[PDB]
RNA sequence: AUCGAGAGG
């Protein structure tokens, strides 16, 4: 019934945690807030597989 | 003595309203025996009433503020937490200021 | 063969599902009052249609019996307490020499069973016993 | 902030609590375990020796025992294992370090410690299981629950100290708080649910089941009550019954709705020199009202004979309800077929309200009113026709329920349950609410991905139709799941928030301490208030009660 | 607002008004109005109601915005303890704050200001200004162990 | 120590309310038409009907432990077949020269009114009631 | 027959009685079937020293499988309790010694049944530790089961015991007990969404009693008399002498009170 | 500052005792009993220090004095025998 | 904890005889408080306890799935062929005195857990003790024999009551209390304190 | 690791008398019996039996605590009738009932055939 | 991880009832709930004694050691 | 043991709350609760 | 001891 997935450190089971991120080369526009000095700001966080 | 007498001022107003000769005779019926005791209960129930000194009360003001704040859960004002959190950091930049007109 | 396709959240966004394969059939009063009401969906322009509605739920919620007549967060309370239930985790417990282990005596398969149950294996290692419960007011305990 | 304005501490314990009808308000249920570990410096008299040199014989692997002997040079005799730990002789001006026993003063705690009435002192009754027992009329300033709770328990060591706790930090003197000038602690839980039952003008009690019933209350004058029925059979109501624990000299006048002094709905109450004349007892009576019972007691006779009223409400009314019974099962839930009619056209309806609005505003036929958007008196016009109609069901199935319902009886008691709650329950759960709006898009222009861009309608945005009762439909689950999540991100972000307010608040004004002048002050003497509260009062014994001369016309004033 | 008034027999009526409720403040200028009651006007916020109208309408208007969100939530506090909080905000020159800048940069002393916020910063300075403390404060005898005047070591006790 | 008042009634109204066992009463001295009753009776015991026509007493006499009935040493004040005891609470002055009575039995309530009984009855703990056929 | 309670036999068993009791009061007939649960006596294992136990199970948990095992114990009253006898830990007069002892020989799993018990002791000629075996195979309760190469060697000691110190020295099983099945003394307050009588069942012993008339009134002063009662039991005691115990137990308790007054 | 007394006969403090200043002389004086001092009342079968000392303030024999102190440093005495209790 | 939320520890343990009880001698394993029910409005507890009652009269699996044609009516009907009230409610005697209980109870098998937490695990007193190193305090955790925590919140508590003289011992006498010499011209603990 | 033996149910300990008698205060014929190791198979017959006897005024038992095996029983009798007397005749009358039940069983059992 | 001997609720015993109630599912080709009526176990506690019981000792014989 | 190892965390406008996009890839229900209630999800 | 992770109300 064991389904694996896990590794063996030291004889301790250990698992990785699946790690929640924002996708890179995407296109987001954010409105500045009220006391910005600009109005608007289209942002792209550029990665490389 | 003034103090004083400012400070029981709305006790007073409770009391002659209904110690009054009327009301004392024709709504509740006393007699001699009956009054004079109403007027020595009265008289501790006053005095045990009064503070004893050395009551700390801010901790009680503030933990009697307190603990209902923790039940406090939920037309568009800043209610409950946010604007009691406004209200004690004198927020200036408060989330919704109101102009109440008449 | 092409008769599965494979979605994530992002072209799921230019899709039209269905619920049931019954809300692809035509249909053109007599009703079970105690059913519970489906509205129809009055619309059919569908290129997908969902396995099954249940699958929406994790491995945790899946043990919970019928959760959709519980309001939500007593689903998320049970989801954590059903980690801390005692059970067989598994069968070779005797030969590992783990730190603490909590087997429980005699084990029993529910009486009320999820249908993601058996994918799931807790009729084979279930984690509780089925207690004959009284609902009742008795001494104050 | 950590190792001088709070540090851990010796003499103390903490472990899992439970509740026993059958403990007294002021007391707890200590275990045998902490009890041989806790001990108390007593300091041998020729009062005590008698009983303390039994105690250092009886060791300190049973109980009533000591642990340690201190003589004048101050030198530990380690009874644990020592030479002659079974043929001392006991000097004057000797420390026994004897065990906790019965009836001593100890401070009981539960965390978080928000209020005084969350670190009340307590009398010890040394019990043989695992637990903290405690009465159970003492949760709700705790905000304790029997489902895994730890309390922590605090044992004094100095003379002082002990009348500390006993003449001020007591459990029946905090029965009337100053914070809300009210009671804290009241008939809670089957008491309350069981006193109900009790006092319907149709219960009546034969004579056996009195017999015991007037057995159970622990003070008693041994008078049985004369019967209320004599001729046919010597019945007993359970008005009149319960009035034993009610001690005299109480006099209790209550008014609600129609009170008649015919009074046919049995509403009101009417207790008059310990003995009750008309009126269903439920929560507004006996729980922790303001002008309750429990608000009377502690003033009109005291502390002590407040606290020992608690047991005896508690040890007859679970007695009868042990022998009458009570449950619930999905029975109490199940309204009638006609009623589920009703309730399912009732909806129907406000669908077709809604849509007939949503017409009318996608043809531009809008009286665009002042202050705000021609969207947002779209919004707020279909969240109160729904918040109508989910009200209009719950309403129209409380009124299907009898008498016998089980969650009715729960709720006309106030023991557990709300009006929402059998709505939710039984008619319509109703509609889910995240940020403050509706149900968002959190799709593109669409809810789910069954639904078509821009649909409106209550079923895409939200409104849960069917009621636990019935199912939720699985886009009605996952809207209600995301309302619900608010909800415990809300639970979660509050409490860390009021936290911080709270501990703010305590040291700001943590030295306001009414002085002997009256004048509150600090500790560098400036005047905050030169009479506390305005008045010089203390917050307890305060009740609210009308000033009879304002108010009312002129005319009636005169005459 | 339908609003309670005493009628010319005495007693009290109902007595509906038209009331103006606005999304923006600015006291100063809407109270020197025709048309408008400016004895009754009133701001939620409470500290332009200080600089207008002196710091005593300040107090009164702080407890109404505290009263009204524990009665939002259907709760009761008796009137003294945030009188008592009110009067503290209230009883220095202006609106004295609940955070580390307000009360905790007063005179109190240096230990008991310590036992708050800023910790180590505020013992600092306290050593360069040389400060005296009074060691009359709850927390400074908290700290040194010794038995503080609270209720029970307010007083003396004496030998007859 | 003895008897306390002395009538006839006939029944008007009996209503169960929402109770199952009880019925308050509604009914009318006859041979006396200007007083009136309001009574709460036990109706499992003694089925009260409509259209019935009833005696009614109140006595005084015939604290203390209850004690049991041993045998018929114990003798009753009763030929009667339905019996209660209560309390006076209150006294309505309805009008000049008219009176109402106040008594409740363990919670089970009456409400008498006329003006004869003005030399009888009391502001006593005391009060038994007696129904016959 | 004779003055007093009287029954009437409904059915019989070996393994159970369905009887009526009658012109008793309630007490006693709830009295008689606490006292047939927890206070009269059986023979049930409460020591066990194990030697080897290759098997899959703790000893323990076996041991706790042990003592629920259902030995005869018809000749109990011959049978002492050990803490009142003069033995160092137990005898002959006031225990029974069981053994048992397997091994997985067969490449096929092995059982290990209540059959497989061995006495040792001296039984002194009573019917006495023999383990009930109402199975129809001959086999008794399954115990454990055994691999190739696996074995499990142990001594059982059994000792006299109620079921109120622990429920393995229960000889009955489950007391069915229902008085008025017509409900007439309204003891209880029946729940119902229209009709109370088509929601509930009709139970078996309304056939023997009368159904009332609507038009009576509700008989005030009646009280209970007559109950309807099935014993079950383990098979350790006979089903008659279940009862009969439990009346006799009952009696024998009474009297203890009985003597302490002459004592005081 | 020198000597801050003040007369008895110009005393404006509360003449009942407050729970505050009871529960350090019901105290006070069951410690100094527990470790042995005489005890000014027949004690009707009573072993407790704290019972005795109960007993013992209903008779008034307590030989304490409040010094109760006012926020500019004077101080009022007062003797148990003058305080009143409730 | 059953699978719906529902926690609670254990009260008391009742013996069989002192259980109630229904007509077939069967006897609850497990009693729960109704008060329980409706402000956590668990509705699926409650038919989790006629799905399984009808699953084991049957001999059938119970089908508890969500999302299904299910009903509270449909199970309620197989119930009352098997001759048990269509709701679940059983009649119940007391166990003490034998008469009826006046209401008639839920009754049924419902599916239940057994969690980590067990009292005797998490039993912990202290008298006096070990140390800390550096602090002098009381050490943390029952699993090296240490001490509760007197938190500031705690601290607060004491305030409110007044009980300044305990307020002293528990933080001194109780923990860490210490004696120091001092100079009265330098007011620091420089000085040198030789005692004997 | 604080439950008590289960035998201390029924098992007297430590001179532990079966009965303790003490008279009742505020009252006449009245008296108050601790009984011990004993629960509400023994306490509910002899109350149910006392109340048949027409010379008993009162009679009730309590369990104080159900964590112990043991109860509180008050009697109160006529005039010249001294309750133990009360409480011995029912003791008594109890027996009489169960003997002549476990005779009409046996005689029953024996005339049933299987 | 075997039968247990008896009922918890009521104590009527089960383990000699494992055997033969496998033979009447299997051999005897019975459904579930006549199966549990043929063992004599009549009440819905014994029942769920049998029905709802997990046999893991056959999984634990099958580690050799 | 299976909800361990399907298990995500989100270290740091509303990222707690429920989205409409976790339809049928992550549990509604099962999240912790308190510190970080939300964040943690699982698959 | 420190630093962590998980967990309970
Ligand atoms: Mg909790
Ligand atoms: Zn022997
Ligand atoms: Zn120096
Ligand atoms: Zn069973």
């Amino acid at each position: 019934f064991d389904m694996g997935g896990y590794f063996i450190i030291n004889g301790s089971e250990k698992v990785l945690i699946a790690q929640e991120r924002s996708a890179g080369n995407i296109v987001q526009v954010f409105k500045k807030a009220a006391p910005s000095p600009i109005s608007h700001v289209a942002e792209i966080r550029s990665a490389l597989e | 003595q003034n103090a004083q007498r400012d400070a029981v001022t709305l006790f007073c107003c409770l009391l002659r309203s209904r110690l009054a000769t009327r009301r004392v005779l024709q709504e509740y019926r006393l007699t001699k025996q009956a009054f004079d005791w109403v007027l020595s209960n009265i008289e501790a129930q006053f005095l045990r009433s009064v503070v004893h000194p050395g009551e700390m009360v801010g901790v009680l003001a503030a933990q009697s503020i307190g603990e209902p704040a923790t039940q406090m859960t939920l037309k568009k004002v800043t209610s409950g937490v946010p604007r009691l959190k406004e209200i004690l950091n004198v927020a200036k930049n408060m989330k919704t200021p109101s102009l109440t007109v008449y | 063969e092409g008769l599965v396709e494979y979605i994530d959240a992002e072209e799921e966004e230019s899709i039209l599902i269905a619920m049931q394969p019954e809300d692809l059939e035509p249909a053109e009063l007599d009703v079970d009052p105690a059913k519970r009401i489906r509205v129809s969906h009055h619309a059919t322009t569908f290129t997908h249609c969902e396995i099954h509605p249940s699958m929406i739920l994790g491995v945790a919620a899946s043990i919970i019996p019928f959760p959709d007549h519980n309001q939500s967060p007593r689903n998320t309370y049970q989801s954590a307490m059903g980690k801390q239930a005692m059970g067989v985790f598994l069968t070779n417990y005797n030969v590992r020499m783990d730190t603490m282990a909590n087997i429980l005596y005699y084990p029993q398969k529910p009486l009320g069973t999820t249908r993601a149950m058996e994918y799931l294996k807790f009729r084979e290692l279930p984690a509780g016993q089925n207690a004959i419960v009284a609902i009742a007011c008795y001494s104050g305990y | 902030r950590g190792n001088l304005m709070g540090k851990r501490v010796d003499f103390s314990a903490r472990t899992v609590i439970s509740g026993d009808p059958n403990l007294e308000l002021d007391q707890v249920g200590v275990p045998k375990s902490i009890a041989k570990t806790l001990t108390y410096p007593e300091v041998v008299t020729p009062y005590n020796i008698d009983r303390l040199t039994q105690l250092v014989r009886n060791g300190p692997n049973e109980h009533p025992g000591a642990k340690y002997v201190i003589r004048d040079s101050g030198d530990r005799i380690d009874l644990r294992y020592s030479k002659r730990a079974g043929d001392i002789q006991l000097q004057y001006g000797w420390k026994v370090e004897r065990h906790i026993m019965d009836n001593d003063p100890v401070l009981f705690n539960r965390q978080p410690s928000l209020h005084k009435m969350s670190m009340m002192a307590h009398r010890v009754k040394v019990i043989p299981y695992s637990t903290f027992r405690l009465n159970l009329s003492v949760t709700s300033p705790y905000n304790a629950d029997f489902d895994g709770d730890e309390m922590n328990l605090h044992v004094p060591q100095s003379e002082e100290t002990r009348a500390e706790l006993s003449q001020l930090c007591a459990v029946p003197l905090q029965i009337v708080s100053p914070q809300s000038n009210k009671p804290c602690m009241g008939i809670v839980q089957d008491t309350l649910c069981g006193i109900r039952k009790l006092t319907l003008r149709d219960t009546f009690i034969e004579l056996d089941q009195v017999l015991n019933m007037l057995y159970w209350v622990p003070d008693w004058d041994g008078v049985i009550p004369t019967p209320a029925i004599i001729k046919p059979k010597p019945l007993w109501s359970g008005k009149q019954i319960l009035s034993v624990a009610i001690p005299n000299g109480i006099h209790l006048q209550r008014f609600d709705e129609g009170t008649t002094l015919l009074s046919p709905k049995d509403n009101g109450m009417l207790i008059i020199d310990g003995q009750i004349i008309f009126g269903v007892v439920e929560k507004k009576t006996v729980g922790s009202s303001n002008g309750g019972l429990i608000h009377v007691v502690t003033r009109e006779k005291g502390p002590q004979v407040c606290a020992k009223l608690f047991g005896n409400i508690q040890k007859v009314v679970n007695f009868w309800l042990l022998h009458n019974g009570f449950s619930t099962g999905i029975g109490d839930t199940i309204a009638d077929g006609p009623t589920m009619r009703e309730i399912t056209e009732t909806i129907a309806e406000a669908k077709k309200k809604v849509l007939d609005v949503t017409k009318e505003a996608q043809a531009n036929l809008l009286t665009a009113k002042h202050g705000m958007t021609l969207r947002e008196s779209f919004e707020d016009n279909v969240v109160r026709f729904l918040n109508e109609a989910r009200d209009k069901a719950g309403r129209l199935a409380e009124v299907n329920l009898k008498d016998l319902n089980n969650v009715k009886q729960m709720v006309m008691a106030g023991s557990k349950g709300s009006f929402i709650n059998i709505a939710q329950m039984s008619a319509c759960v109703g509609q889910q609410s995240v940020e403050g709006k509706r149900i968002a898009f959190g799709f593109v222009d669409r809810t789910l991905p069954h639904f078509s861009k821009d649909d409106y309608s209550p079923e895409s945005k939200g409104f849960v139709e069917n009621s636990y009762l019935r199912g939720l439909t699985p886009q009605e689950f996952f809207f209600h799941a995301m309302g619900g999540r608010e909800g415990l991100i809300d639970t979660a972000v509050k409490t860390a928030e009021t936290g911080y307010i709270q501990r703010r608040l305590v040291k700001a004004l943590e030295d306001i301490m009414v002085h002997y002048d009256n004048t509150t002050r600090n500790s560098l003497g400036n005047v905050i208030q030169f009479i506390y509260g305005e008045d010089g009062m203390d917050a307890a014994h305060i009740e609210k009660q009308s000033l009879d001369t304002i108010g009312g016309s002129d005319a009636a004033f005169e005459k | 607002y339908d609003r309670k008034v005493p009628s010319p027999t005495g007693e009290y009526v109902k007595e509906p008004e038209w009331v103006l409720e606005t999304d923006g403040v600015n006291l100063s200028e809407v109270m020197t109005v025709p048309g408008i009651d400016p004895t009754r006007i009133y701001t939620n916020s409470f500290i332009d109601i200080m600089e207008v109208l002196g710091i005593e309408a300040g107090r009164a208007a702080l407890y109404k915005e505290v009263y009204n969100v524990i009665a939002s939530d259907g709760s009761y506090v008796n009137y003294r303890h945030m009188a008592l909080l009110v009067d503290v905000m209230t009883t220095q020159g202006g609106l004295t704050s609940v955070t580390r800048h307000g009360f905790n940069r007063s005179n109190t002393g240096a230990l008991m200001r310590c036992s708050f916020e800023e910790t180590v910063e505020i013992l600092f300075e306290a050593g360069a200004s040389a400060e005296l403390d009074d060691c009359r404060g709850v927390s400074e005898n908290v700290i040194l162990g010794q038995m503080a005047p609270i209720g029970t070591g307010a007083f003396d006790v004496m030998i007859d | 120590s003895n008897t306390l008042f002395d009538d006839i009634f006939q029944v008007s109204e009996v209503d169960p309310g929402r109770y199952n066992k009880v019925c308050r009463i509604e009914a009318a001295s006859t041979t006396q038409d200007q007083c009136k009753l309001t009574l709460d009776i036990n109706v499992e015991l003694f089925p009260v009907a409509a259209q019935d026509s009833l005696t009614v007493t109140i006595a005084s006499s015939l604290t203390r432990s209850w004690r049991p009935p041993q045998a018929g040493d114990r003798s009753l004040a009763d030929d009667y077949d339905y019996v209660m005891y209560g309390t006076a609470y209150k006294f309505e002055e309805v009008s000049k020269d008219l009176i109402a009575v106040y008594y409740s039995f363990g919670g089970l309530l009456m409400r008498l009114e006329g003006n004869y009984r003005n030399l009888n009855n009391l502001k006593q703990e005391n009060a038994y009631l007696l129904i016959r056929r | 027959s004779e003055e007093g309670p009287q029954v009437k036999i409904r059915e019989a068993s070996k393994d159970n009685v369905d009887f009526i009791l009658s012109n008793v009061d309630l007490a006693m007939a709830n009295s008689l079937r606490r006292v047939m649960i927890a206070e009269i006596p059986t023979l049930a294992i409460d020591s066990v020293e194990v030697e080897t136990n290759t098997t899959v199970l703790a000893d323990e948990f076996i041991a706790h499988r042990l003592g629920l095992i259902p030995l005869q114990s018809m000749d109990i009253e011959q049978l002492e309790y050990s803490r009142d006898c003069f033995c160092e830990d137990h005898c002959d007069k006031c225990s029974v010694v069981l053994t048992l002892q397997a091994f997985g020989e067969s490449e096929s799993t092995t059982n290990v049944y209540s059959k497989d018990l061995v006495i040792v002791s001296n039984l002194m000629g009573r019917n006495i530790g023999h383990p009930i075996i109402q199975d129809k195979e001959g086999n008794g309760v399954l115990i454990c089961k055994l691999r190739k190469g696996q074995e499990l060697k142990l001594t059982c000691v059994a000792k006299k015991g109620i079921a109120k110190e622990h429920a393995k020295w229960g000889p009955a099983a489950a007391i069915e007990f229902e008085y008025d099945p017509w409900n007439k003394l309204k003891h209880t307050d029946y729940w119902y969404e229209q009709d109370s009588a088509k929601e509930w069942p009709q139970s078996k012993n309304c056939e023997y009693e009368d159904p009332p008339n609507e038009g009576d009134p509700f008989d005030y002063k009646a009280q209970a008399d007559t109950f309807y009662m099935n014993v079950e039991s383990v098979g350790s005691i006979p089903v008659d002498q279940v009862v009969v115990r439990g009346i006799d137990t009952l009696q024998k308790k009474v009297a203890s009170i009985l003597l302490a007054l002459t004592q005081m | 500052l020198k000597e801050k007394a003040i007369p008895k006969d110009q005393r404006a403090t509360t003449p009942y005792m407050t729970k505050y200043e009871r529960a350090r002389i019901l105290g006070t004086r069951a410690l100094q009993i527990s470790m042995n001092a005489p005890v000014f009342v027949d004690l009707e079968g009573e072993t407790d220090p704290l019972r005795i000392a109960m007993k013992e303030l209903a008779e008034k024999k307590i030989p304490l004095v409040i010094r109760r102190y006012l926020p500019d440093g004077s101080f009022e005495d007062w003797s148990v025998e003058e305080l009143i209790v409730d | 904890a059953s699978r719906h939320g529902q926690k609670g520890t254990i009260g008391i343990t009742y013996r069989r005889e002192d259980m109630p009880f229904t007509a077939e001698g069967i006897v609850p394993d497990l009693i729960i408080n109704p008060h329980a029910i409706p402000s956590r409005m668990t509705v699926a507890h409650l038919i989790e306890c006629l799905l399984s009652k009808v699953a084991a009269l049957s001999g059938n699996e119970g089908d508890a799935s969500p999302f299904t044609d299910i009903t509270v009516e449909g199970i309620s009907k197989l119930l009352r062929e098997h001759g048990y009230q269509s709701r679940g409610f059983e009649v119940m005697y007391n166990g003490h005195t034998g008469k009826k209980l006046m209401a008639q109870i839920f009754f049924g098998p419902t599916y239940y857990q057994r969690l980590r937490h067990m009292v005797d695990d998490k039993i912990h007193a202290r008298a006096r003790g070990p140390m800390q190193v550096l602090t002098r305090q009381p050490v943390e955790g029952r699993s090296r024999d240490g001490g509760l925590r007197f938190g500031e919140m705690e601290r607060d508590c004491m305030i409110a009551h007044g009980a300044a003289s305990f307020l002293k011992e528990r933080l001194m006498e109780a923990s860490d209390a210490f004696r120091v010499h001092i100079c009265g011209i330098c007011g620091l603990m420089t000085v040198i304190a030789k005692l004997n | 690791m604080n439950a008590p033996d289960r035998f201390e149910l029924f098992l007297l300990g430590e001179g532990e008398s079966k009965l303790k008698i003490d008279p009742d205060t505020k009252a006449p014929n009245a008296v108050v019996i601790t009984f011990e190791k004993e629960d509400h198979t023994l306490g509910n017959l002899i109350r149910a039996e006392l109340l048949n006897d027409r010379k008993v005024l009162f009679a009730a038992y309590k369990v104080e605590h159900p964590f112990f095996a043991r109860f509180k029983l008050r009697i109160q009798t006529t005039e010249g009738y001294d309750p133990k007397d009360a409480l011995k005749n029912a003791c008594n009358s109890i027996i009489n009932k169960l003997g002549a039940l476990k005779t009409n069983f046996e005689t029953e059992w024996n005339l049933q055939t299987l | 991880m075997i039968v247990p001997v008896r009922c918890f609720s009521c104590g009527k015993v089960v383990g000699d009832k494992w055997e033969s109630y496998l033979n009447l599912l299997q051999e005897d080709e019975l459904d579930e709930g006549t199966a549990l009526s043929r063992l004599g176990l009549k009440r819905y506690c014994c029942r769920r004694m049998i029905l709802t019981h997990v046999d893991l000792i056959e999984k634990f014989l099958r580690y050799n050691p | 043991t299976l909800s361990h190892l399907r298990r995500t965390n989100t270290p740091i406008a509303k990222p707690r709350q429920l989205h409409n996009t976790h339809w049928g890839l992550v549990c509604p229900a099962e999240t912790p609760e308190g510190q970080a209630c939300g964040l943690v999800k699982n698959l």
